[PDB]
């Protein structure tokens, strides 16, 4: 047997037209925001990052000077130590801030994946779908980095 | 899915009660899904995103959370529904 060839009805729902368009207008929305979350978000976290180091490498400093210090130098140690922390705290605040809004970006760039994917779009939707896992994969390992320099802090107290 | 993943864990969340100055206890703070928010007894969950203030010396974080945010499924999973459930009578 062969296939039967065809053709006549246009497929003319409104709704498929408006969905079809949607998905791709959604789809570039998507990608958009996902870059620039992404972008907005890993650079919070490689600027913590370095508020937490910074503050670590203070304490390793300050313990070393345990007893060669004298009662002002201590307090100055201090107070360096203080404004340290206060940078690393706003930093954290930023990057949970930002952290947030890429949730969003991820979650709206995987309901748009999907739609294309129902709407037989295959193309974007595998862009879409291979892009959310590069974005993923990436901030992923900076958190993880993230997490090392943050175990340091924490050995140095 | 959590707002802030990256406070999924209770030493994450802990962490951030450094130098905490209230009576409200900061391991159960922690251990009910709160981080300080780095202001005054500021604390948020990590989950829901819910945001509380204004502290009792005495208080029951994990009881304020199911109050304010019952609709949270970080503190159903730890909690259960029933509980929620009491608190709301």
């Amino acid at each position: 047997a062969v296939p039967i060839a065809q053709k006549s009805e246009p497929h003319s729902l409104s709704s498929e037209a408006l969905m079809r368009r949607a998905v791709s207008l959604v789809t570039d929305s998507t990608s958009t925001d996902l870059s620039q979350t992404t972008y907005a978000l890993i650079e919070a976290i490689t600027e913590y990052t370095k508020a937490v180091y910074t503050l670590t490498s203070l304490y390793r400093q300050y313990t070393s000077l345990l007893g060669k210090m004298n009662s002002e130098e201590e307090d100055e140690v201090w107070q360096v130590i203080i404004g340290a922390r206060a940078e690393m705290t706003s930093k954290h605040q930023e990057y949970l801030k930002l952290e947030t809004t890429w949730m969003t970006a991820v979650g709206l760039s995987e309901m748009a994946a999907e739609a294309a994917y129902q709407t037989g779009a295959d193309q974007a939707s595998i862009t879409a779908r291979n892009h959310i896992q590069l974005v993923k994969l990436q901030v992923e390992e900076v958190h993880q980095l993230s997490r090392k320099a943050e175990t340091k802090l924490a050995e140095a107290q | 899915l959590p707002r802030n993943p990256s406070m999924a864990d209770y030493e994450a969340r802990i962490f951030t009660f450094g130098t905490w100055i209230y009576s409200v206890n900061k391991e159960q703070l922690a251990r009910a899904g709160f981080y300080a928010l780095g202001e005054g007894d500021k604390v948020k969950c990590f989950h829901c995103g819910g945001g509380l203030t204004d502290w009792k010396p005495s208080e029951d974080p994990w009881e304020q959370h199911a109050k304010w945010y019952p609709g949270c499924k970080y503190l159903l999973e730890q909690k259960g529904q029933e509980y929620i459930n009491n608190i709301h009578l």
